[PDB]
């Protein structure tokens, strides 16, 4: 099982584009909004989410560190955004539940199982379409602007 | 020995046949970059006016390249010893060592380039 | 460079000093005990053949005469035996020169035989050697019975010496003072009672080389003015000189140590030379030993030049360390080597250096001190004097403790073969006549091998040039008893003889498809129908016109992958002239990556076709003469496929393999209008490169494509992009620019960031990993392809240790460089082999000196340290020490990358792997269970998985222009075709071919590590799938927990799946 920990990012938070959210660490393999937006929709009596930011990975995978570490020029854990300062106090009450249905009156298998998004044949593909074979459209458009 | 040798050094620097003698023990016991260091440092520290001093050492070391050094080595000394000393003296020098060595055709072309070089004015 | 020889010489005599209590009274209690019973042995009446075999019948002990024993219509003299007059001892021991040898040691002791038994004639015809070997018998019997039965005996030959027999005693016990001395394994390990000749008995001037003193014809012997016609016996003469001259020798080394007293070290330096060069006085190995080694710096004491001078490194107020070193030049330069055996003579006081004749002669006594050497041992000695005077040329590395072992004897070619010469005369094509039987000593075979594969490796050029196959050459036998037991006269064998025949090839010329000669003569000259041609070569001589307009005898061989042309000249010269016994050669690592091409396999001609003349035509020209803002410096060709280097030796076309994208360096001019950041640097060589793109396809040469793509080699760098050309002839070259500011300002963005403390090592990471993949390659590749044209097995070396860490799990994480400066280690440094002249032979001693390298004490140094090993003592961030002239800093291609440097991770089964693989060589052998280093053990692994390929069949072997995988018919030949791989679109269905595995684990190569670490099959560095997902492989990943995780506390940079406890 892939245990999730839940914590309060609320208390240190200064910037206006990290409120209202939750400290999140240890997320699985691939974690995505699809996958997150799925999860917090079977939670029940739960708000809107939008957006997630900072979500450079540093567990799934092997290496020394992750992608976007550094600003170059000048833990995996994430900021997972919702809706309004309504949406984020309903989903909280749902979490206080979840690391007690291991001793749910029922069973323990009433939790979510978690279901990944597998490489597959064409899919994981898109890794070679990018170090020789992107489309050639794009890449014209944005270094004539910089430029300029 | 080094430390004998020394101290013939240190008590006359000008003696370029101790000087030779020096560098001659060293191309016995076969140190031969230590022999070259000899016969430079002979070179630097040998009184300078002494020119006969100074130039046995350099027939010493023309010796000492034509024996076991190289073509490349035998060149660059032939010039340093051209712009240090006589340059006839040195090219006449150089042809006596190949007669001696037996390096008759390199010995043919230095004996014709010589006689390019310095036919103008030299009978000998 | 000599202060440091005369101390570690200092420390290696008080490691194998002796023991005083040791020599007196070990050795003088049998020595006065043994020379109390040879005295009271009595001596007998003279008798004859019949008397002599009536009582050696009866009599428990037996004579020993090689034959031919005398028979009695032949022998009509008379032996006898008289008691013993004289005693000394000779070699080693009388000198106290002596050292701790491990394996074996014997003093010898010398009887000699009185006047009166002896015969002025006796020099002729064996008869004298028969009655020393009467003596033998009579004085060992008389030994048994005087010994009371308790020391234990064999018989022997003495310096492998056939017509000298000798018997040789053991002890069995160990007491205190007594007299049995088992616990002393060099001085009283052996003893030999040599029985020889007194002094000037025999008349020396008829003793001569090329007096032929076994006289077998009689008729037409004469008239030949003097005596040519009788042929010289030089073995069999100098054996009677030396046992007749046993004692000059003696005083003369004794004078030898009383004028100079370092002969005592200078012998044992050169003693323990002998032993680790594997020789020793033996007839099988040269007959090198004490004897010609001291007797030989005796001589050259007392002269060797060729005026009479004096030797100048041997004054006798001299040192051990320029007496051995005097000593090894003399052998390397003057006569004591080759020059011996083809160029020249040497003489004894007053010596000197003339130049005619084999022969190392002594007059006053004529006797040749190399007799039982042969051109064989000629070569050997030459080119191990050779490097020993380099070795002791060298003044930066130290070398005193590597010294050579002779990968020359021992060669991956040792080719065994079975020679039954039994009978003689339709089992050998060499008539083994009264004639060869009278001239060699019982050394015929050898002599035949030695000269039949010589003229079999050996050609001759047009501008008279010798250039062979061949510079040196051995015959050792394998199953040679030179000791045996006491009831037989000869030493009989039932196996046969095995000769190996150890080869060091030499590589410029070892792969060339013709065999060269003499002029084709209009009239048959001698060497046109001598014994090294036509009738030598029988069906496979012709005639073939050559590029020099000259027409020569000439022969055709065939160039194939799995073995070699000269095996081919092998097995046929062998099976023509030695005879039909089997010749096979079994040792397989030739099946290799074989790139599929017309003529498999390709010699160095393939990587030099398609890189380099499709990289001139025509990429080069045209981005030279394109118009752009900004004009091209240099274009580089910087790969391994340049350097020669590359795994797979590629083709024109595939563009599924992992080695073909070419990674080039083009760089621009000295301009500063390039901006003062990384993303608009790396924008303006985007638009740059897109330029060059669309001004290359829209020129006349539009058949090539372009296309634009992103990189993720280096880290936070993510606006990269290439231009990756795909030529008509399905070249690909990874492009790349270079800028001075770029540089720089990767310099400052490592110098800022002071507030936060922990992020200085990943930027180092970072920069040295930019510097590893800009700066260094260029130069790097302009050494290697300048060692290229010297070392020729260097490409082929390569490919066998990076196939055999592809299939080791290693080269995920292991640069390509690393491996390449590994195996130019023991190119550029052989020491202490020779030189690697074989790709299977490189493979083993990278094998060799990867087990035998310690990386905790010693850093290498190649010609192609003291600050960082104080604050690592554990040596966790790094292991290895990669350095040379081209970089000091020995940290650039191994700290880098990231390897996990604990005792169980990636980087320290480098080293388990390496020790187990030498344990296959010496307890079983090398043969075709040698399959077990291509095969993984896939032990001490956490957890295993198996991963499986969408792949049709043979995919995706066929596509890399390697060829396993049979289901594809016509491997063998030009089956598959490369044009049919020029794609219509360049999105899928081109790069759907490719592995899904081998990407896998570069993406699944940038998250974790702090929870573990792996290695798989894929991201193996230059390596496709071809011959790791095959019968040889398997395509698996195996993970390894760190020990640094067991349990820990819950934080917040953690990372690691982890679970509650």
């Amino acid at each position: 099982v892939h245990y999730l920990y839940v914590r309060r990012h609320a208390p240190k938070i200064p910037t206006p584009t990290d409120s209202r959210s939750l400290f999140v660490t240890n997320v699985p393999v691939d974690s995505t909004e699809a996958h997150l937006r799925a999860l917090v929709t079977s939670l029940v009596g739960t708000g809107r989410f939008e957006k997630v930011t900072f979500e450079d990975e540093s567990k799934q995978e092997h290496s020394l560190e992750g992608k976007s570490i550094i600003d170059a020029a000048q833990g995996s854990t994430a900021v997972v955004l919702l809706a309004d300062e309504k949406s984020v106090e309903q989903v909280l009450k749902a979490i206080a539940k979840v690391h007690k249905t291991k001793k749910y009156p029922v069973w323990g298998g009433d939790g979510l199982p978690d279901s990944k998004m597998p490489p597959l044949g064409p899919v994981w593909l898109k890794s070679h379409n990018r170090l020789s074979f992107p489309d050639p459209s794009m890449l014209q458009a944005s270094v004539d602007a910089f430029s300029t | 020995t080094a430390s004998d040798f020394e101290r013939l050094l240190l008590g006359q620097p000008d003696s370029s046949e101790l000087w030779i003698a020096y560098m001659a023990s060293q191309m016995q016991v076969n140190d031969l970059s230590s022999a070259r260091q000899i016969a430079e440092r002979a070179l630097k520290t040998i009184n300078i006016r002494e020119e006969t001093e100074k130039l046995n050492v350099w027939i010493a070391y023309l010796n000492l390249e034509v024996a076991y050094g190289t073509d490349e080595t035998v060149q660059e000394v032939f010039k340093r010893a051209c712009t240090y000393n006589d340059d006839r003296e040195v090219h006449e020098r150089l042809a006596s060592i190949y007669i001696q060595s037996g390096k008759y055709k390199e010995a043919e072309d230095l004996f014709e380039k010589i006689v390019k070089k310095y036919g103008s004015e030299a009978p000998h | 460079r000599a202060r440091a020889f005369v101390l570690e010489t200092e420390e290696m005599l008080d490691s194998v000093d002796l023991d005083y209590s040791e020599a007196f009274d070990g050795a003088d209690a049998l020595l006065h005990r043994l020379k109390g019973s040879i005295e009271t042995i009595p001596a007998h009446d003279a008798q004859p053949l019949l008397d002599a075999a009536a009582k050696l019948e009866k009599k428990h002990k037996l004579k020993v005469p090689f034959p031919s024993p005398p028979p009695p219509q032949n022998s009509n003299y008379k032996v006898s035996f008289a008691t013993p007059a004289q005693f000394n001892v000779v070699g080693s021991y009388v000198a106290k020169t002596m050292v701790r040898t491990q394996s074996a040691h014997g003093i010898d002791m010398i009887v000699v035989l009185p006047e009166s038994i002896l015969q002025e004639k006796d020099y002729l015809d064996l008869r004298y050697f028969y009655k020393r070997a009467y003596y033998l018998a009579v004085v060992a019997a008389h030994l048994q019975k005087d010994l009371k039965g308790e020391a234990t005996l064999s018989y022997e030959y003495h310096n492998g010496n056939s017509l000298l027999p000798v018997l040789s005693v053991k002890p069995n016990g160990e007491k205190d003072e007594d007299e049995k001395k088992k616990k002393k394994g060099v001085l009283d390990y052996r003893i030999r009672i040599i029985p020889c000749a007194p002094e000037s008995f025999f008349p020396r001037q008829k003793l001569h080389l090329g007096a032929g003193l076994v006289r077998k014809h009689k008729e037409g012997e004469q008239q030949a003015n003097g005596q040519p016609a009788t042929p010289a016996t030089p073995f069999y003469n100098s054996t009677l000189v030396a046992e007749s001259s046993y004692l000059q020798y003696l005083k003369l080394l004794r004078q030898t140590e009383k004028k100079c007293a370092a002969f005592r070290n200078a012998c044992i330096l050169g003693r323990i030379w002998l032993q680790q060069r594997g020789f020793g006085s033996d007839v099988s190995k040269g007959g090198f030993g004490y004897f010609e080694w001291a007797v030989l710096l005796a001589l050259l004491l007392q002269g060797g030049p060729a005026d009479t001078k004096g030797a100048a490194p041997l004054s006798p107020s001299l040192s051990s360390t320029q007496l051995f070193k005097a000593l090894i030049q003399f052998l390397s330069v003057t006569n004591f080597a080759e020059k011996p055996c083809v160029l020249g003579q040497a003489k004894p006081d007053l010596a000197g250096f003339i130049e005619n004749g084999p022969i190392l002669w002594d007059s006053a006594r004529q006797l040749n001190i190399a007799f039982k050497m042969g051109p064989w041992s000629a070569d050997l000695l030459h080119q191990h004097a050779r490097w020993t005077r380099k070795l002791l040329a060298d003044g930066a590395v130290d070398q005193f403790q590597p010294t050579f072992i002779l990968k020359a004897d021992l060669p991956t070619h040792t080719y065994d073969l079975v020679a039954r010469m039994d009978p003689e005369k339709v089992s050998e094509a060499a008539p083994d006549k009264v004639a060869h039987e009278a001239r060699g000593r019982h050394w015929q075979v050898g002599h035949k091998v030695y000269r039949i594969l010589r003229r079999a490796l050996s050609d001759k050029n047009m501008e008279g040039g010798e250039r062979a196959r061949l510079i040196h050459l051995k015959v050792s036998p394998g199953f040679s008893s030179s000791s045996w037991s006491l009831n037989e006269k000869p030493q009989p064998q039932k196996a046969g003889t095995p000769i190996e025949i150890g080869v060091l090839f030499d590589p410029l010329n070892m792969a060339r498809t013709v065999d060269r000669g003499p002029s084709a003569g209009p009239s048959a000259e001698e060497k046109e129908t001598c014994e090294k041609f036509r009738r030598f070569w029988g069906e496979k001589s012709e005639l073939r016109r050559f590029g020099g307009d000259t027409i020569r005898e000439t022969l055709v061989w065939s160039a194939q992958t799995p073995f070699d042309l000269c095996e081919e000249i092998m097995r046929y010269i062998l099976g023509l002239h030695l005879r039909v016994g089997q010749l096979q050669d079994d040792i397989v690592f030739y099946g290799r990556s074989l790139p599929a091409l017309l003529s498999i396999k390709p010699s160095d001609t393939a990587l030099f076709n398609v890189a380099r003349k499709t990289f001139t035509s025509f990429e080069r020209d045209l981005r030279d003469l394109e118009d752009l803002p900004l004009r091209i410096r240099h274009v580089n060709p910087i790969c391994p496929e340049l350097r020669h280097s590359s795994l797979k030796t590629p083709s024109f076309g595939p563009s599924k393999s992992g080695p073909r994208p070419m990674e080039v360096v083009i760089s621009f001019e000295a301009s500063g209008k390039w901006p003062e950041s990384l993303i608009a640097i790396q924008r303006t060589k985007i638009a740059f490169l897109l330029m060059i793109g669309r001004l290359l396809e829209r020129f006349k040469p539009g058949e090539i494509r372009t296309h634009v793509g992103l990189d993720d080699a280096r880290y936070e760098t993510e606006n990269l992009a290439f231009l990756d050309v795909i030529y008509a002839s399905g070249a690909c070259f990874r492009v790349r620019i270079q800028a001075d500011l770029e540089e720089s300002l990767l310099e400052r963005q490592t110098k800022d960031k002071t507030t936060e403390q922990y992020l200085r090592q990943r930027a180092s990471t970072q920069l040295a990993s930019f510097r590893r993949t800009f700066v260094h390659l260029p130069l790097h590749t302009q050494y290697i392809t300048t060692a290229t044209t010297r070392f020729p097995a260097l490409s082929p070396t390569i490919r066998l240790v990076k196939h055999w860490f592809s299939v080791h799990k290693l080269s995920n994480h292991f640069p390509p460089e690393l491996l390449e400066l590994f195996v130019l280690h023991t190119f550029l440094a052989p020491y202490p082999w020779d030189v690697p002249s074989s790709p299977t032979t490189g493979f083993l001693r990278t094998l060799l000196f990867l087990a035998r390298w310690d990386w905790r004490t010693d850093p290498l140094i190649i010609d192609t340290l003291d600050a960082w090993r104080k604050l690592d003592p554990g040596m966790q961030h790094t292991v290895l020490f990669v350095a040379t002239a081209h970089e000091q800093s020995g940290t650039m291609w191994t700290s880098v990358d990231g390897h996990p440097r604990p005792s169980k991770v990636v980087a320290a089964r480098m080293t388990a792997l390496a020790k187990s693989a030498a344990r296959v060589i010496r307890e079983q052998g090398v043969d075709l269970d040698v399959r077990r280093l291509f095969v993984p053990s896939l032990k001490e692994y956490d957890v295993l998985l198996y991963l499986n390929t969408k792949v049709l069949k043979s995919a995706l072997r066929t596509y890399i222009t390697v060829d396993p995988a049979t289901e594809m018919n016509g491997g063998k030949g030009q089956e598959i075709k490369f044009k049919n791989l020029a794609p219509e679109t360049v999105e899928p269905p081109l790069p759907v071919a490719q592995h899904p595995v081998d990407v896998l684990l570069k993406q699944l190569s940038a998250v974790y590590d702090s929870a573990a670490g792996a290695s798989g099959t894929g991201p193996l560095v230059f390596f496709r799938s071809d011959t790791t997902a095959t019968e040889e492989g398997d395509k698996v990943i195996g993970a390894v927990w760190n020990p640094t995780l067991v349990k820990r506390k819950w934080r917040v940079n953690l990372p690691t799946s982890y679970k509650p406890v």
